């Protein structure tokens, strides 16, 4: 059929559409095929999207192609992204370092279809792995609400959290 | 470069260039 005439922009737009589409079939695929094998992660278990559109088959279709080959690539990526150490923190800053240096070279479009991949990985790996920080992110509401509504001066005025140590002990 | 973002990137590009190759022509 013919080509969409499309800007810049509109691309940018479904890119993420056809993204969200892509990391729902091809986490299905994997825990068809792994079954307790396959990492869970429920950030990738809605399709947000039609899936009849043309980017939800464009999404599709790229993770159908990549089934099996992706998983041959498994074993290294486990331990390359171990080294990484990424984090929900500092996940932007190596999400574009890797892509620059991805595309340097060129554009094709399997690079195309490896940047995605690789978005793939990056979400599962940091989800599977509790490196998305939010306990973090829940300690610190915990420490300010405490300061800022006097719950912490209430305690210090008792003498301070060891107080607590007699909880439990009769 | 041993960085392993550097070592992503190029193995990304290995297996993008054999995607490329294979369904690109
Ligand atoms: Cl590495």
């Amino acid at each position: 059929g013919p080509l969409g005439s499309m800007s810049e922009e509109q691309v940018a737009q479904d890119t993420e559409e056809v993204f969200r589409s892509y990391v729902f079939y091809r986490h299905q695929q994997e825990q068809e095929a792994e079954g307790v094998a396959a990492p869970a992660d429920p950030e990738m278990v809605t399709l947000p999207l039609q899936p009849s559109s043309t980017m939800g088959q464009v999404g599709r279709q790229l993770a159908i192609i990549g089934d099996d080959i992706n998983r041959r690539y498994d074993s290294e990526f486990q331990t390359m992204l171990q080294h990484l150490q990424p984090t929900a923190e500092n996940a932007y800053e190596y999400f574009t370092k890797i892509a620059t240096s991805l595309f340097e070279s060129g554009i094709n479009w399997g690079r195309v279809v490896a940047l995605l991949g690789f978005g793939y990985r990056l979400a599962l790996h940091v989800y599977q792995h509790g490196l998305t920080g939010f306990l973090g992110q829940v300690t610190r509401f915990v420490v300010d609400f405490m300061l800022h509504h006097s719950i912490a001066r209430w305690i210090a005025q008792r003498g301070g959290w060891v107080a607590a140590l007699n909880l439990g002990n009769g | 470069d041993m960085r392993p973002e550097i070592r992503i990137a190029q193995e990304l590009r290995r297996i993008g260039d054999e995607f490329n190759a294979t369904y690109a022509r």
